[PDB]
């Protein structure tokens, strides 16, 4: 009756590139949801399923230097990690 | 224009 | 072609954090036109598209009083599933609606909808005769015979038909130029060498609206029907949508393969090869 998120990390273009970043979480329940990297926060929907999405995102310019965002949500024990690429 | 929900 | 109007409601309760939270976000042709959220500043039905603000100050005061009283009734409805259910009142719980219509090509309507769930579960739908009603439970079943005693279906069909279709083509008038606005795909494919003396293509398709598009890998003409890794749509965070597709080849017979990109604003749909 809970449903594990699914996340998507990733750049909205492709080293100097003044970026913003998008971390899309979809597929949850229920929706009280603790997302982080300043990081802006879309509102939240739902989709016909009735599961739960969102968009976080934070303006950023990368280089060896890691980023990430962590998830976390009642669905999992422990908080969700995912790592850029 | 969202209808008026009643109760369930 | 086909147009909907649909409002997506959630009440969810907060035990002890005070009051439930209330938001309502409609959509036309499943893009987001307005909202109302009770957790802000003051909560206030907002537009969602620059074409909405064509409204005047009457719109957006009855909306707000509207969704107001629907917030009230809501909270009501948390206190009554719980009692149906003879939950402990102690947990958060979620309510959900999907409400509206879809019309074909003349404006009259073709489905409608009246969707509850219950902590993300079916609870009571209206069927598709738009007089009675599906409950997924015994609980659901007080509800039903409630709503039978009060002609409930009665009142929806009334507003699927009239108010809902209406309210929908006077969104449309406004909307239209808007909405049918269409973002053709650019892609590239990239290439990326693993261990051992294979390689990952990955074929790119960025800044398309709207989210609807197809993506294949071939080989000599065959739709590599797996494996080859998909990305489910996502957005860019700009109005525009991103996806790619990757599939895995030997070293050195690259070019035997080609990516196929098909989306509405394409002309003809693209093949692009390493």
């Amino acid at each position: 009756i809970q449903k594990t998120p699914q996340i998507q990390v990733y750049s909205r273009h492709p080293n100097g590139k003044p970026n913003i970043l998008n971390c899309y979480v979809t597929q949850f329940h229920p929706p009280h949801i603790e997302i982080q990297m300043k990081v802006e926060m879309s509102d939240m929907s739902f989709s016909k399923d009735w599961s739960f999405y969102i968009l976080a995102h934070t303006e950023f310019t990368p280089t060896t230097d890691t980023y990430a965002c962590r998830v976390k949500h009642a669905s999992m024990a422990e908080p969700k990690t995912v790592y850029w690429d | 224009s969202i209808i008026v929900f009643n109760l369930v | 072609g086909p147009h909907s109007l649909r409002y997506f409601v959630t009440a969810v309760s907060r035990p002890g954090l005070g009051e439930p939270r209330y938001m309502e976000v409609g959509y036309v042709d499943d893009t987001e036109f307005v909202r109302f959220d009770s957790d802000a500043e003051n909560p206030r039905y907002e537009p969602r598209a620059r074409w909405m603000e064509q409204e005047g100050p009457e719109y957006w005061e009855r909306e707000t009083q509207k969704a107001k009283g629907n917030e009230q009734s809501f909270r009501v409805d948390l206190r009554t599933l719980l009692g149906y259910y003879n939950q402990s009142k102690g947990g958060s719980h979620t309510i959900q609606v999907i409400s509206g219509c879809e019309v074909g090509s003349d404006g009259r309507l073709l489905r409608g909808y009246q969707q509850y769930a219950y902590d993300g579960c079916d609870y009571i739908a209206l069927n598709e005769d738009l007089k009675t009603w599906t409950a997924a439970d015994m609980a659901a079943l007080i509800t039903k015979h409630k709503w039978e005693q009060a002609g409930e279906a009665e009142r929806l069909r009334a507003y699927l038909e009239g108010t809902c279709v209406e309210w929908l083509r006077r969104y449309l008038k406004n909307g239209n130029a808007t909405l049918l606005r269409t973002d053709s795909p650019k892609a590239h494919v990239t290439h990326h060498s693993r261990p051992e003396d294979k390689v990952t293509l990955r074929c790119w398709a960025l800044g398309f609206y709207p989210a609807d598009i197809t993506l294949t890998w071939q080989l000599n003409g065959e739709e590599l029907i797996q494996d080859m890794e998909l990305v489910e749509t996502r957005p860019a965070g700009d109005g525009t949508f991103q996806k790619w597709a990757s599939v895995v080849v030997p070293l050195g017979k690259e070019q035997y393969y080609t990516c196929h990109v098909y989306h509405q604003g394409l002309p003809e749909p693209l093949t692009l090869r390493w």
